[PDB]
């Protein structure tokens, strides 16, 4: 909306187009993060960590 | 045979010896009953509640 | 504040002192007004029903503020 | 099912809300959009409120 | 464990899964936080085998409750076991006893 | 103002049943207040004159009398029976150490008796109903208060 | 550090009136509400000097019970009427006082005569009532200094309460600091007779409590 | 009256390394349980301490892990360096380093010291390296406080940021495990009444019953000095 347009016209912050659905932490809880396993399907290649 | 148990300790056959109070230091009248209860802590914790 | 007994007792029912205080509450509180009793840092509702209590607030004493303001 | 009997359905979120703290900061917003172009002049406020 | 018990504990807890126990007495040939090598007594060896047998302890796991299910090694280097002996405490087990 | 003036807890004392006080103490409390409220034979300190319910808490504090020890105490109650004058009457009551110690809670209008018996479960609700017969809902509100803390107080030192 | 501990920043000291006072020691470390309670209590109520009646003479009577016309109050309730009479004493340790009236009008404890070392804090203080005009009264009192509380059974002798406190109790409450909201908040509540205020009192046990800790304290 | 006699510490018994039982000789009627108690709550609230408050181990995460060789989980390592016992003798942190290597028992012995840290009990058992090969070496981080403060309200935010490999173990900063007092007629030629005081502390070793008595008896007479002037 304008005032939207407006305020990232005078900061020039451009918009992102891609959400930020990722993975935080319920809350509450304050654990050590034990373990990590990944699964990739067959088609996706794979990542540094996995 | 508690209380000879209690006789092979030198604990009192009663069960019940005289306690003092923390705050003030004064003892409860009426001796009380203090021994081992074996205590479980159940799966109902108050932050998977609250 | 505990009890509401002697704010009940000058209004003489507790619905309408219910709503005698609210409205004066939301005099004092959005409306904006000077507390006719000292508030000693009380939220706009117990000042309202301890003004009930001193007899300053009801709600002919309320309409007739309405009316001088108007008079303003 | 039998915790409360609730049907599948009460737990479909509506995801098209703008909830009631969005709505809150938006009309914030606009309110200080207004009070910013207040500090400009005549021209530079009404070809920013158009433009 | 129970201070007051029954006789009951050592039996839960063996008979359940949770703690290890061994299938031929012997010698504890290397302890550790995640393992148990039994030397088997000669008596047991079944001819054919090597002789020693390894019990790999289940460490931190997440059981259906979000409880960790960790076993913990009780035995000690050379030291004797014989069969029917628990080597591993699961959890809630204290020396063989369920403790709760 | 519907929570403050309506539902607020120290309004709600009475069931709407019956209009019988819904704050009774329960457990800690009845049994403080019975154990304190409660004579025998031969304690310390039997016969001792006190001169009211400051000695008589002053002495068990100290531990020179016990907490059930029949003496003769002062005790000063204030009687509304005149158009709600309350009158003052002193007077020397056989009673034990508790039961004064305890008469320094209980207010005005309340006679001496109703304090002066071992002081059950109904010995309690029926104390706070005549306090509510007699002076109301604040004054109530506040014995309630001071006998749920008296009970457990003495309930501990019970032991 | 870690030898820092805390003192209450804002101790609001009451007055209910001239011999009832409470006074609220606000923020303290966890638990020393307790620690400094109960030992001003204790200091309070066992231990504070002060003068009080310890003996009496009726002149005449007898020992206990006793038989005495002319007093509109039975013997023994003059002995509680001078159990509370609050009395404190110069220089002389102890000072034997007499009373004796004659009349109708109610006795009361202006009529003790005057001897300088002795001042009474409550002069209106009733001591008895005479009820006829023929009827008149003498007694030999004893003022004496002690510590505590003295009964009669450990000693027309008299039960003495030297100790100027007619009734302390203290209360613990929660206080939070900033962050610290395990923190206690100390609430004493005393009477004295007459012969000190509340907060002199508290304060002289207070000092007594400090000098027993003298010899470890650097 | 008169005036009160002041108490004095007539004598300290090390009946244990411990164990100990302090006199106070002369007191006056009613204050044995006074002093009594006051000093028993202070002392078994208040008393600095020498908690391990952090530890550092080459090749480890987390505490939910096992090192190779040593038959401990990091956990349970961590609850034995808990009760270390250590006391030291002129800063206010110190960062003792562990190194150990070969078949047996790694008991407090086995750490280095700076020589301002005494571990009073160097027989306490940390861990059991079970092989011939293993070698395990930790950077423990004792440092004197009071109370406990549990890692939770430890880790606020952080200081600034804190390494993955740094476990913070629960501390707990109090020498004193058990305090009772027994107050006693004492046998003295001028008053009978005179009572004496008699307290066994159970420290764990690192607080001398001398200095705990002294640094209780100015912990109260610090809140006294508090009360003696009001003041509002
Ligand atoms: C807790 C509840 C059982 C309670 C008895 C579990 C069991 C299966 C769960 C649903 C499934 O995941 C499907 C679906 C996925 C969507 O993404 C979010 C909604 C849905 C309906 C879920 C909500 C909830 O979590 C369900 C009902």
């Amino acid at each position: 909306t304008p005032e939207e347009k407006l305020l990232r016209a005078i900061f020039g912050e451009k918009a992102s187009d891609v959400k930020d659905s990722s993975l935080r932490v319920p809350n509450g809880v304050s654990g050590t993060v034990i373990d990590v396993q990944v699964f990739t399907r067959d088609g996706v290649e794979k990542d540094k960590r996995a | 045979e508690i209380k000879e148990l209690l006789k092979l300790g030198d604990l009192p056959t009663s069960g019940q010896i005289r306690l003092y109070d923390g705050r003030t230091g004064e003892q409860f009248e009426r001796p009380v009953t203090v021994g081992y209860m074996y205590m479980l802590k159940l799966n109902h914790l108050v932050d998977d509640k609250m | 504040r505990v009890t509401v007994q002697d704010a009940v007792e000058k209004i003489g029912n507790r619905f309408d002192l219910v709503l005698v205080a609210a409205r004066r509450a939301r005099q004092m509180q959005v409306g904006g007004k000077d507390p006719l009793v000292p508030e000693e840092n009380d939220k706009t509702t117990v000042i309202a029903l301890r003004e009930i209590e001193e007899g300053l607030i009801n709600n002919q004493i309320l309409d007739v503020r309405e009316r001088q303001e108007q008079q303003e | 099912g039998d915790d409360e009997d609730s049907h599948l359905g009460d737990f479909i979120e509506d995801t098209t809300l703008e909830l009631p703290l969005d709505s809150a900061t938006t009309e914030s917003l606009r309110a200080a959009t207004h009070d910013v172009l207040a500090g400009l002049t005549a021209r530079e406020a009404k070809v920013l409120r158009m433009r | 464990k129970p201070l007051v018990g029954t006789g009951m504990e050592r039996a839960v807890a063996v008979d359940s899964g949770v703690t290890a126990v061994a299938k031929r007495g012997g010698v504890v040939q290397y302890v550790d936080a995640s393992r148990i090598v039994i030397k088997v007594n000669e008596d047991e060896m079944y001819p054919g085998e090597a002789g020693i047998d390894i019990y790999n302890l289940t460490k931190y796991t997440r059981s259906n409750q979000n409880t960790c299910i960790n076993q913990m090694p009780c035995v000690s280097l050379g030291e004797p076991v014989e069969r029917g002996d628990v080597l591993a405490d699961g959890p809630s087990t204290d020396l063989g006893e369920l403790a709760l | 103002l519907e929570a403050r003036a309506l539902m607020m807890s120290t309004n709600n004392i009475l069931s709407p049943a019956n209009g019988e006080p819904i704050i009774v103490p329960s457990q800690d409390v009845v049994l403080g207040l019975y154990y304190m409220t409660r004579d025998c034979v031969n304690a310390k300190g039997e016969g001792m004159v006190l001169t009211g319910p400051k000695e008589a808490e002053r002495l068990y504090r100290s531990g020179l009398a016990s907490l059930h020890a029949r003496v003769k105490v002062r005790i000063t109650e204030y009687e509304k029976d005149a158009n709600g004058e309350l009158v003052a009457k002193t007077s020397l009551k056989d009673t034990t150490v508790g039961r004064a110690i305890l008469w320094m809670i209980v207010p005005k209008g309340l006679p001496y008796s109703i304090v002066n018996q071992a002081l059950g479960k109904k010995a309690i609700s029926k104390m706070l109903n005549t306090c509510y017969r007699i002076l109301g809902l604040k004054p109530t509100v506040i014995f309630a208060d001071q006998i749920m803390y008296t009970g457990f107080a003495y309930a501990a030192r019970s032991g | 550090s870690v030898t820092e501990f805390l003192k209450p920043r804002l101790v609001d000291i009451e007055q209910v009136s001239s011999t009832h006072a409470k006074v609220t020691l606000e923020p303290l470390e966890r638990g020393f509400g307790h620690t400094l309670g109960n030992a001003l209590r204790r200091i309070l109520l066992s231990s504070m000097p002060g003068c009080a009646v310890t003996e009496v003479e009726i002149d005449g009577v007898l020992h206990e019970y006793s038989t005495k016309e002319g007093v509109q109050e039975d013997i023994l309730e003059i002995l509680l009427n001078l159990k509370g009479l609050a009395v404190r004493v110069q220089g002389k340790d102890e000072v034997i006082l007499t009373l004796n009236k004659s009349g109708i009008g109610p006795v009361t404890a202006a009529d003790i005569t005057h001897d300088g070392d002795v001042e009474i804090v409550k002069p209106q203080h009733v001591i008895c009532h005479l009820t006829d005009e023929n009827a008149s009264i003498s007694m030999r009192i004893k003022v004496q200094r002690g510590r505590g509380y003295v009964p009669a059974s450990t000693r027309l002798l008299v039960d003495a309460c030297y100790s100027p406190v007619e009734r302390i109790a203290y209360n613990v409450e929660a206080a939070r600091v900033e962050q610290r909201t395990d923190l206690d908040k100390l609430v004493i509540e005393m009477e004295t007779n007459g012969t000190i205020d509340p907060e002199e009192a508290i304060r002289r046990a207070a000092t007594i409590l400090a000098e027993q800790l003298e010899a470890f304290v650097d």
